[PDB]
């Protein structure tokens, strides 16, 4: 360090090496060796998201916002020097000390602009507000029953596996895996509640193995909303699927259909969303073949436009078979035709049609 | 199409006799991630150590990268990112925040000091690799230092901020018309997948563990888009597969691959983590059945680079790696080590084995029919048909690395 | 004005990143 | 008619989709069909996943459809991102890079992840202790090693100031990096022993006056050297010993689990529930493959005979050993499974004596005694003192021999039929025949490879590999491997070895494949036990009572298996579901059938 | 008091699912839409004014049309964004001031972000202190526009894959978008 | 809205120009009549069939010509009769109850009286319930029906032989009978 | 009143009490010859549809539901003759817009649905067959004065 540039150098620092590594000090030799020898004010949460982060705290009051949340943004490299103010703050300050009285101020803002009078109200309100997550009401979420909020204000649909419980990850022994069930479990080839055999459909058997061999036992999943038991070797599927969302298990109906048009390349059907109980229609129609149902439908054993047609089973039999013979006429009727057209398209028609026979 | 059959004795082809050229930058040992981190560069040295000293430098040109400049850096990651490698370190990590939330960078792959020059040791050592071949001087290049797969072209994922398989196969992309690029990692190689899943010039065949595992990609049904449909090449392993089993889907899908597209050059990665008894990955694989991909590869007859990639427990992919290196010179190790700097590592017999475990295999003959029988499906529609270039200058580093690793202590 | 700070710097929160800061 | 079929179609489908719950989506499928909403070959491809079984059928429809056999595989991985986005610039991207790499199509983490996370691997309570060492033997060799390379460094440099003059050495500063390849490594280094911050002021004298600070800092870098050394020896016997103890643990996944779940798994009830789960499948796929119902569910083989004296010692030691058996009784314990064996296997008497008399030797007269005798307390003291009509035959699957008219003459093939403790007792009797079976058969290869391996020359000059086992003895160095074992487990029964000795022993002698050996002390007791219950019970005795007429009956009519059957079914409850255990002589071939017959 | 608003189903049906794109598919709108908030209105302005005769009502209708523009400017900074949106909309307002032109949300943002703000009037109108008979006047004013809106669903509101047609009013995001918004 | 259906011109002064007998000339149709109600529209079951090759057309087909059977039953005594024909109505009724078997009006009545319902159909749905796509198909069968009838409108509803009074579908009645009618 | 609304003109009356809305004896819907007379009330069909259903709307409903379902034979005609019961008889009226048009006017089981769906399959497959041989002996009418096969197969 220190040192007559000339003279030598005076050293630097006595290495207080006291370092605490991971083995207990770099220098030391180890302790005691037991085993291992064989012989011997301002809140935590924005304001806005209601979540954590990065906050920019208002002076004033007690409430943090984030760097994007407040408006307009306001760079983390770059702020607004000195002392900050959330709009709300600013707003009472502004008021405060000037035209104190708000009417006034306000009574000029409503004079000020006549044209947009029957909105003046709300455009002197939104001065005052601080910045805001845009949350839908209450009234719009309600009306489906399948959608709730979730922690971080998500949209959390039926879809959605409920999260496991943050012990069932972690804290197991080490046999048993509750998240993968790779370690022989045999209780998953049974059905808790009946005691039968869960059974997989592609192949209708269960192949519980010996405790002996257990190479013969094929893993069993069951589905999330059918609880059809299948294997994971019958559906290709490499694992079990317990984290991320619901498994839809092969065998049950589409939600959502691209259709190529085949000549925009491709249409969109997505399913009606299952509107609440009560605001929800069930319409039998009288024409009983052929009715347009767009897809929505409920089986009868034998501004409201969500309404879901009631179609009986014997009706779906004449639609469909009722859609397959007429593409078969136009099928042949195509045929047909360009067998005739090309003899449209022919003095003597020489097609040895005489010889066939 | 999945023919269970016993594993083989490994054994060495006479009729290949390739000339190596091996990489190894001394200063690539010397750069640590963090207090607990499961990344090691340690690695590389002893998997060097271990080879020196079964003179395999008899056989092998050792050879000295010239690290990679920051704009050749650049020809897959964008300008942005590059130019945050550079600056940061861990002084400087408070002025650098919206950066390292956009940038993946710093909380599990963590900013330690010397990141931008450890990153610059491992493409400079992958893209002159391909440079190599791409000139006829050497039929493999193997540079362990590199390999790292995970990375994308504007975040560091998986422990690898420079992507630099990419930066060596864009290298081989300029003499070769089609490469292949072989991932026998247990994760799943979405920094290669992702970057050519596109174009029709690179295949990327990845085996790796499907079923929420890092990083929960390469699906059976991701085949790629537009022009590269169908040369993408995923192979959802289930856990425990072991060296029987391997071979069984390795050899069949690998024999398929270049049959139908024809590959001029391949890009294998060598991933240690597939080896049983790491920490983060779970297959069964022992050293015998995992290098016999090496070998089974090499065997076709066109010319090949070998990169590092991962390996998270030091002890194994370290005698791995030696094995390895020591096929492609057509000469199996002896299973006894020769003494080296890092002897006390390789307990408890000091054999150059990597002993599977008892864990019980999982995937099933008829899951890994269904496996093999989709991709077949689809290979049969791939049918074959400052800056500096080609860099090639090498540096010749043996004269000075012969007196390390080479140990007559006593 | 005061800024608080950011706990921990990653969008994934590192559930879907191995060698997780908060998942292992 | 062609017209019949189609008629019924939706009849014959609603048949084999079986519950409604699922019908329905049948129906709602072939709905969206019809609404024009899905095409033909994705409706083609929805119905395999129904009627993908009954080919039959699924063919027919695929015929009346008109499906004809021989982009959107965009797949679940990756989503596109917006025109502008890809705009963000590279500098060093040629024109070819841009055809070939990707920008367009990306895909992450937390969209595949679903955003809930992934699983990481378990890991042993072992595993994660070569990992702790791992990380120990990482750090003290980070910085040793790290240190040297600036040591040749700085003693390439050193040198140079020596030869310089005095004058000289006053101008002679080093540019970054001090001439080195790497500019970053000799900061860590210097950073670290020089007390941090005082630490950067050194690096600035080192580059702008050398010539006095370079020989300070090479000698303190060296005496820094010496003490992280003499640390990582200190430190070396401690981490290899360590690894020794719970290296081949690690390894060991099953094993250590093995011994709770045994005790799970090998029970009255899922070894009832496995052949059950057998029996249902042939019948399942009756209702829908239309599978014949078979005879014998459950099939056993007995290539090898003389593990049936090496079971029969192993539980002759724990029934002399064992406490709670009474000294009176015992001998019935040993006399039932010597005759019971000798009955079923038909293996002579006298040869399993000479194996348990050698057995006994390694450590006055006979007169017949049948197991009829022994089932029987009241008549055991005797040779302990001295030296059903208009019954037809319907079933003829249970019987399996129906095989000559009248009556069979000479037939290998005997049946037994069995309560619940019979087969259970005989299903504990095949586990332990298994186990030991598959370390017979490995025993070859085995008791070479444990020979030949070899100490490597430069670990044996050195105190290296582990001496614990070798003066325990437990390394099966002098003897064949399989020999060996048995006569470590007899050490166990006896009490005389630590069971976690007695595993560790077969860890490296066997790689962890013979990791079963790990209860074969329990097992040989629930066979015992399991075997008392059929002295006592007098019910299940009763039932031996007939089938040791039955077996020793050489020729036995078709009806005599139904008189022998029925008799049996006389003395089980009603509710009690009997067992029938098949032999066939010729090919030492035993078959388990279930049965729940009237 | 409380003041309930009557949204027909179908665009209670589409902000849910605007609610689903851009909090779980993490998918934002292109913010230079086709149909922005100032056309919209000026359409609905325009189709209902020749419809209407009375000229008392073409007074009442032409000011909601000219308040309602002037209210979203001032609303969407506060209340009209999810925080995903938060940085694509900061990206607008520092291309605005490069571009040295004041950025005005009618003119950019789509018909989904007025829905957004019909959506909260009434939590924004029981705030506030108003008039009764305004409070009627909007609302029965909005709920005419709202039905307006509903004969025109097809048009604005169209489902379209981004990953497909790139014509589809929301643009998936980067993972180096989400992390910044999100972290 | 309201329904619209098309009548044929010519069937539309068939219609008129047969009100305009009734009231004036009094005249009432030979009942049983020569054409009944039921072989004319179970013909209509008959021809059409081998013409529609869908399953559902032909089930449609005769779902809409059987309820034609049904409604015509119900809705005769109601509305498609006239003051003079009601007089004429009643008269059947007793003679159903002088042989006790149930009166059937379609077996009976002539084609014309089937033609007068279709001319009151589209008011008569008006008063239904039924949503749009069940009225058009009830619409779309009687539209299609009565383009079968212009083919042999000449055969019935024209007169054919009109020279004998009985090819004339209306007979001329006494006047006192008409006073009846009146019933004043 | 004083006139009949099924007469549409003054007639002698039979008078439902409930309702002040009387009928001429001529025009009912079951012929009611003044002669003989119901006792007293005469209660007209409109009347006596509400007091059946006791004027109760989810009966009414549940009637009706219950009627079309009974009317699976003939649905397209349910709503049509479950409210021809409930109206009063009324005079035929020709309407007012074929009168419109013209310029002048003078006088101002399971077996069962198995069986139900076999037929019109097979009623379907020769109307599918004529149509389609029909196209070939035009091809053989293509061949100008003589069939190309020659013959009917
Ligand atoms: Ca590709
Ligand atoms: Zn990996």
């Amino acid at each position: 360090l220190e040192k007559d540039s000339k003279g030598n150098i005076i050293k630097l620092n006595e290495p207080s090496t006291i370092s605490e590594d991971s083995k207990v000090s770099v220098t030391g030799l180890p302790l005691n060796k037991g085993p291992s020898e064989k012989i011997k004010e301002n809140e935590d949460f924005c304001s806005a998201c209601n979540q954590s982060g990065s906050f920019l705290c208002c002076d004033t009051c007690p409430k943090s916002f984030h760097f994007l949340c407040l408006d307009p943004p306001i760079d983390p490299n770059n702020l607004p020097k000195g002392d900050w103010h959330c709009n709300e703050c600013k707003f009472k300050i502004f008021i405060n000390n000037s035209m104190a009285t708000l009417k006034k101020i306000e009574s000029n803002f409503i004079k000020q602009n006549n044209n947009v009078k029957i909105f003046a109200k709300l455009l002197f309100n939104i001065d005052s507000h601080n910045p805001k997550q845009f949350q839908l009401p209450n009234y719009i979420k309600e009306t489906f029953p399948a959608v709730k909020t979730g922690s971080r204000g998500q949209y959390s649909d039926e879809n959605d596996k409920i999260p496991l419980t943050d012990r069932q990850l972690f804290n197991t022994s080490y046999g048993q895996s509750i998240t993968k069930l790779d370690s022989y479990n045999p209780d998953t080839h049974i059905d808790s509640n009946s005691g039968k055999f869960l059974i997989c459909y592609k192949c209708n058997q269960t192949r519980l193995g010996s405790w002996s061999h257990p190479e013969n036992s094929r893993l069993i999943m069951t589905c999330d909303y059918c609880q059809t038991p299948w294997h994971l070797d019958c559906v290709p599927r490499a694992s079990f699927k317990n984290l991320g969302s619901k498994w839809k298990c092969p065998l049950h109906s589409p939600t959502k259909v691209y259709k190529k048009i085949h000549h925009v390349n491709y249409k969109v059907w997505k399913k009606q969303r299952l509107i609440n109980k009560k605001n929800q229609l069930y319409y039998e129609p009288l024409q009983k073949i052929g009715y347009q149902n767009n897809g929505n439908i409920q089986i009868i054993p034998t501004n409201q436009d969500f309404k879901i047609t009631q179609i009986d089973e014997n009706s779906i039999k004449y639609d469909f078979f009722d859609k397959i013979y007429k593409s078969k006429m136009v099928q042949k009727r195509k045929l047909f035709q360009f067998q005739e057209s090309l003899i449209d398209k022919l003095g003597s028609q020489n097609g040895n049609s005489e010889d066939n026979m | 199409v999945y023919e269970a059959t016993p594993f083989d004795p490994i054994t060495v082809k006479p009729s290949d006799k390739r000339r190596v050229a091996y990489f190894y930058d001394a200063d690539v040992g010397n750069y640590a991630y963090g207090a607990g981190h499961p990344m090691k560069p340690h690695r590389i040295r002893m998997a060097h150590s271990l080879i020196m000293n079964y003179g395999l430098y008899k056989k092998m040109e050792i050879y000295r990268a010239k690290p990679a400049t920051k704009q050749e850096m650049c020809q897959f990651h964008t300008d942005e990112y590059i130019d945050f490698l550079s600056r940061v370190t861990p002084d400087n990590l408070e002025m650098f925040k919206r950066e390292s939330v956009k940038f993946n960078v710093g909380d599990d792959c963590p900013v330690f000091d010397g990141l931008y020059e450890y990153c610059s040791i491992s493409g400079g050592g992958s893209m002159e690799g391909a440079a190599r071949l791409n000139r006829g001087k050497c039929d493999v290049a193997v540079n362990y230092a590199g390999g790292l797969h995970h990375a994308k072209k504007s975040e560091a994922s998986g422990f690898c901020y420079l992507n630099d398989i990419v930066l060596g196969i864009i290298e081989l992309l300029r003499y070769h018309p089609r490469v292949l690029y072989i991932d026998i990692d247990v994760h799943h190689g979405d920094g290669v997948e992702e970057a050519f899943y596109t174009t029709d010039r690179v295949m990327t065949c990845s085996f790796h563990k499907y079923g929420e595992f890092f990083p929960g990609t390469g699906e059976l049904r991701d085949i790629g888009v537009g022009a590269g449909k169908n040369y993408a090449v995923n192979v959802p392993l289930r856990d425990g597969i072991d060296d029987a089993t391997y071979r069984s889907v390795f050899e069949p899908v690998i024999k398929k691959i270049m049959e139908w597209y024809q590959p001029s050059a391949v890009v294998l990665q060598c991933g240690g983590d597939s080896l049983s008894g790491d920490r983060l990955g779970c297959f069964n694989l022992s050293m015998e059945g995992h290098a016999n991909c090496v070998n089974y590869v090499k065997s076709f007859g066109i010319p090949m680079m070998v990169v590092g990639g991962g390996g998270y427990t030091m002890r194994n992919v370290a005698r791995t790696w030696c094995f390895e290196t020591g096929l492609l010179n057509n000469v199996v190790l002896d299973k006894d080590l020769p003494y080296n700097e890092y002897y006390e590592y390789y307990g408890p017999d000091y054999k150059l084995s990597v002993r599977p475990s008892n864990m019980f295999n999982v995937n099933t003959p008829e899951y890994l029919d269904k496996v093999m029988t989709n991709i077949f499906a689809n290979l049969e529609n791939t049918k074959y048909a400052a800056e500096d270039l080609g860099d090639v200058e090498e540096d010749s580093a043996e004269a000075k690395d012969t007196k390390g690793g080479s140990q007559y202590a006593r | 004005a005061r800024t608080k700070q950011t706990a921990r710097k990653s969008t994934g929160g590192k559930a879907p990143r191995k060698q997780l800061a908060t998942k292992a | 008619i062609s017209l019949n079929e189609e008629v019924t179609f939706f009849e014959k489908a609603k048949r084999y989709i079986g519950n409604k719950h699922l019908y329905t989506e049948f129906l709602k499928i072939l709905n969206l069909y019809s609404q024009d909403i899905l095409d033909l070959d994705d409706l083609v491809e929805k119905v395999d996943f129904y009627l993908g079984s009954n080919k039959e059928l699924f063919t027919w429809f695929k015929n009346f459809v008109g499906y004809q056999e021989k982009c959107e595989a965009f797949g679940p991985s990756y989503k596109r991102l917006p025109k502008s986005d890809t705009f963000m610039p590279c500098s060093g991207r040629d024109d070819m890079c841009w055809e070939v790499l990707n920008d367009e199509w990306v895909g992450h983490p937390v969209w595949a992840s679903e955003d809930s996370g992934f699983i990481a691997h378990r890991k042993n309570q072992y595993e994660e202790t070569l990992f702790k060492i791992e990380e120990e033997r990482h750090e003290y060799d980070f910085y040793i090693e790290s240190n040297l390379r600036t040591i040749q460094c700085l003693e390439t440099i050193v040198n140079k100031i020596e030869n310089m003059t005095e004058n000289e050495k006053a101008n002679f500063k080093l540019p970054p990096g001090l001439g080195h390849t790497s500019m970053t490594i000799y900061k860590k280094v210097i950073r670290k022993v020089y007390d941090k911050e005082r630490g950067f002021e050194i690096i600035d004298a080192l580059h702008e006056h050398p010539a006095v600070t370079a020989p300070v800092v090479l000698k303190r870098l060296k005496q820094k050297d010496e003490e992280w050394r003499r640390a990582q020896r200190e430190w070396n016997k401690v981490w290899r010993e360590l690894e020794q103890k719970v290296f081949f643990k690690s390894l060991d996944h099953l094993g250590l689990t093995f011994k709770q779940a045994d005790k799970k798994l090998l029970t009255t009830k899922q070894l009832i529930s496995e052949i059950s789960s057998i029996k249902v499948d042939q019948t399942n796929k009756k209702i829908h493959w239309l599978t014949p119902k078979p005879k014998s569910q459950l099939d056993f083989d007995f290539p090898d005979k003389n593990i049936f004296y090496d079971i029969l010692c192993l539980a002759d030691t724990f029934i002399t050993h064992t406490t709670a058996y009474s000294n009176p009784d015992k001998e019935r314990l040993k006399d039932l499974l010597k005759y019971f064996i000798s009955l079923f296997f038909s293996i002579s008497f006298e040869k399993i004596e000479e194996s348990l008399y050698s057995h006994k030797q390694n450590v006055p007269y006979q007169q017949e005694m049948s197991l009829l005798d022994i089932l029987h307390r009241s008549r055991y003291q005797k040779l302990k003192r001295s030296n059903e009509a208009k019954n037809p035959w319907l079933t003829g699957n249970l019987v399996e021999e129906a095989n000559s008219q009248g009556i069979i003459q000479n037939r290998s093939i005997f049946n037994l039929f069995a309560n619940t403790n019979i087969y259970i007792f005989f299903r504990h009797w095949t586990t332990i025949y298994e186990r030991l079976l598959e370390i017979k058969q490995m025993n070859e290869r085995v008791t070479k490879e444990i020979n030949t391996r070899s100490t490597v020359t430069f670990a044996k000059d050195l105190d290296l590999l582990s001496s614990q086992l070798s003066e325990m003895g437990l390394d099966f160095v002098g003897e064949d491997a399989y020999k060996q074992v048995l006569r470590l487990s007899r050490r166990l029964i006896n009490g005389d070895l630590e069971h976690q000795w007695f595993e560790e022993s077969l860890r490296q002698a066997y790689n962890n494949k013979a990791f079963k050996l790990y209860t074969i002390d329990k097992v040989t007791q629930s066979l015992v036990k399991h075997a008392h219950t059929l002295m006592t019970d007098a019910k299940t005795a009763e039932i031996m009572a007939l089938f040791v007429k039955d077996r020793n009956a050489s020729t036995t009519s078709a009806k005599d298996q139904i008189i022998y059957r029925l008799q049996v079914r006389s003395h089980m409850s009603n509710t009690e579901n009997m067992f029938r255990i098949e032999f066939d002589k010729r090919t030492l071939h035993v078959s388990i059938q279930y049965i729940a017959l009237d | 008091p409380k003041i309930s608003l009557q949204i027909p189903i179908k665009l209670k049906s589409v902000l849910v699912d605007d609610w689903e794109y851009v909090t779980k598919d993490k998918k934002i709108c292109r913010l230079p839409a086709d149909v922005t908030v100032e056309m919209v209105l000026n359409k609905y302005e325009h189709e209902v004014s020749q419809e209407l005769e009375s000229p008392g009502s073409q007074s009442q209708l032409s000011e909601y049309c000219a308040g309602l523009k002037l209210y979203f400017d001032k609303c969407l900074g506060n209340m009209l964004l999810y925080r995903l949106e938060r940085l694509q909309y900061d990206e607008l307002l520092k291309k605005s001031s490069k571009d040295q032109k004041p950025l005005v949300p009618i003119r950019i943002y789509g018909a989904i972000h007025l829905l957004r703000l019909i959506s909260v009037l009434p939590e924004l109108i029981s705030s506030t202190t108003m008039d009764l008979q305004s409070c009627q006047l909007l609302i029965k004013q909005t709920e005419d526009f709202l039905v307006w809106l509903l004969m025109h669903v097809d048009e604005y509101f169209n489902d379209k894959d981004p990953n497909r047609s790139d014509d589809a009013l929301y643009v998936n995001t980067s993972s180096q978008y989400e992390g910044v918004a999100l972290g």
